[PDB]
């Protein structure tokens, strides 16, 4: 009965939805689950997302631009050695640092590990032309 | 969430006021103590 | 009290564990995954000529994450894996 | 049960030789190499707190498959993966990340911006260290802190003692 | 075994990740958790 309650919970939270519980439905970031009837039991085919190929990058908590601290709206600041990019956490998709993906939260004196870089303003080129 | 918090007096159940029955129960060991301990554990568990 | 049961093989097979002593299995100083749990961290397996080997089971492949207050590791590729889970 | 609880990790991760975690101090929870068994001070208190031993009536106690040292090695691997990688070591390859950035991740997890932590990094680190020290002190002082494990041990010992004493009755 | 299943679930959802379940791992907005070996048990240091 405990096993069947667990099976019902897994059906509800992984077949009927996507569960954020870690290692509840498969090892990895759970995507789906498919029930399969079995003799006196049930089999779940837990479809999970597993990152594969890592790559080292230099990172900073914030970006000091124009005398103010810029933090990533969603992602992390990474550098390939010379240029700084903002990248989503779970997949390497470098993006140019702009004001759309970053938010200002003060000055640079207080953040530990902040680095000096430029933040592109998507309004200045239109203002010039 | 919980169930009825019953308790059973093993000596009073097996035997009434009888003392010969009480002695014959005494020679059977500590079964009554185990039963009372289990029921008390159930009671405390219901409160918990 | 018959010699067929008592076999020691010069005493090399005799191995003293914490769960007792294992007789008839050769001790190996390297580690694999647990196959037959003897107890107290000792597991036995049938591996090559071929004989029962008693060993301290390996908890896993030792790893050392290259921690640094400045470096991060971001995956550039993924893997859609399907795991099978069986429940009565 | 032991193998399900403690063997979640697949590889025994190692804590880096230098502890530069932006002010966070895991010395109370990380293994102490000076003492013989690589157990953290908190683990030392936990093992010291929980406490007719030669029963010859057919009763024997089988040793657990996972020794206390192996369970401590699992615990150390989990701690090192959590400190160095975060949650990434349970969902695939362990991805290194500075601990202040991992805490920024977790703050976003609870619905608080990274902003809150990056200007309160020292304050949050000090609060975490003080909380860990208070756990150390409370475990050291209060004798009934580990009530559940001691209760389990006492229940098993009392059951065995009753089983032994049942041989004295005539039936 | 029920306690050990709960311990395994807490390990998976709090040591290996951040759980949004309320009061599952500590009182408050859960941040982390640290396993600690104990005699016949486990101790979790729920950072909240
Ligand atoms: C990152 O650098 C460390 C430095 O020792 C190295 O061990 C590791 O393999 C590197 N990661 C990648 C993906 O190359
Ligand atoms: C980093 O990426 C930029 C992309 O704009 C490229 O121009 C530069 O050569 C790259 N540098 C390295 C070291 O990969
Ligand atoms: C990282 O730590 C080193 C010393 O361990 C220090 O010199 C450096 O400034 C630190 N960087 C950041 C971003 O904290
Ligand atoms: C960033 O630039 C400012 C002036 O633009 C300077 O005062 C500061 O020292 C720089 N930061 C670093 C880390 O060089
Ligand atoms: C362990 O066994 C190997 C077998 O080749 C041997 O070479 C080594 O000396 C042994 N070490 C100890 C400490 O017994
Ligand atoms: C990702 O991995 C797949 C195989 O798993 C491969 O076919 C593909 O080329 C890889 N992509 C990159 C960008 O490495
Ligand atoms: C961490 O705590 C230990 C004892 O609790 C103390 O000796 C040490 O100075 C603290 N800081 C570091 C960086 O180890």
């Amino acid at each position: 009965r405990a096993s069947a309650n667990l099976a019902a919970t897994k059906m509800s939270e992984c077949v009927l939805g996507q569960s954020k519980r870690v290692d509840f439905c498969g090892k990895g970031y759970h995507l789906m689950s498919f029930p399969q009837s079995a003799p006196h039991g049930v089999v779940f085919l837990h479809v999970t997302y597993v990152p594969a190929q890592e790559k080292n990058f230099t990172t900073a908590p914030a970006i000091c631009h124009d005398g103010k601290a810029h933090f990533p709206r969603e992602g992390v600041f990474v550098s390939n050695g010379t240029h700084w990019f903002v990248t989503q956490r779970n997949f390497y998709e470098p993006q140019i640092i702009t004001t759309d993906n970053t938010f200002v939260s003060g000055n640079c004196d207080v953040v530990i590990g902040i680095v000096n870089n430029t933040v592109y303003d998507p309004l200045q080129p239109e203002l010039d032309s | 969430v919980s169930m009825t918090k019953t308790s059973v007096d093993c000596t009073m159940y097996i035997c009434g006021d009888s003392t010969e029955c009480s002695n014959l129960l005494l020679q059977y060991g500590s079964f009554c103590t185990q039963l009372n301990r289990a029921l008390t554990g159930i009671a405390v568990e219901q409160d918990k | 009290l018959t010699p067929t049961w008592r076999v020691y093989s010069t005493g090399s097979n005799v191995f003293q564990t914490r769960a007792g002593c294992l007789i008839g299995a050769e001790h190996v100083n390297n580690s694999y995954e647990c196959d037959i749990p003897i107890g107290a961290g000792i597991c036995a397996s049938y591996q090559t000529s071929q004989s029962i080997i008693a060993y301290t089971m390996s908890l896993g492949a030792e790893n050392s994450v290259a921690y640094s207050n400045n470096s991060i590791a971001i995956p550039t590729n993924f893997t859609i894996s399907v795991t099978t889970e069986i429940l009565p | 049960n032991t193998q399900e609880v403690f063997a979640q990790v697949k590889q025994i991760y190692k804590t880096p030789p230098i502890k530069d975690f932006g002010g966070f101090n895991f010395s109370q929870i990380l293994p102490d190499p000076s003492k013989p068994s690589k157990r953290s001070p908190i683990e030392d208190l936990l093992f010291n707190k929980v406490t007719c031993a030669q029963k010859f009536n057919g009763l024997t106690v089988l040793p657990p498959l996972l020794t206390d040292e192996m369970i401590a090695q699992y615990t150390s691997a989990l701690l090192a993966g959590t400190i160095t990688s975060g949650w990434t070591f349970g969902a695939g390859p362990a991805l290194q990340i500075p601990f202040p950035m991992q805490m920024a991740y977790r703050f976003n997890g609870i619905g608080v911006t990274q902003n809150v932590l990056y200007e309160n990094q020292k304050l949050i680190a000090n609060q975490f260290n003080s909380a860990i020290g208070k756990i150390q002190d409370s475990l050291s002082s209060t004798p009934s802190a580990l009530g559940k494990l001691q209760d389990v041990v006492n229940q098993n010992a009392q059951a065995l003692n009753t089983l032994v004493k049942q041989l004295s009755s005539n039936f």
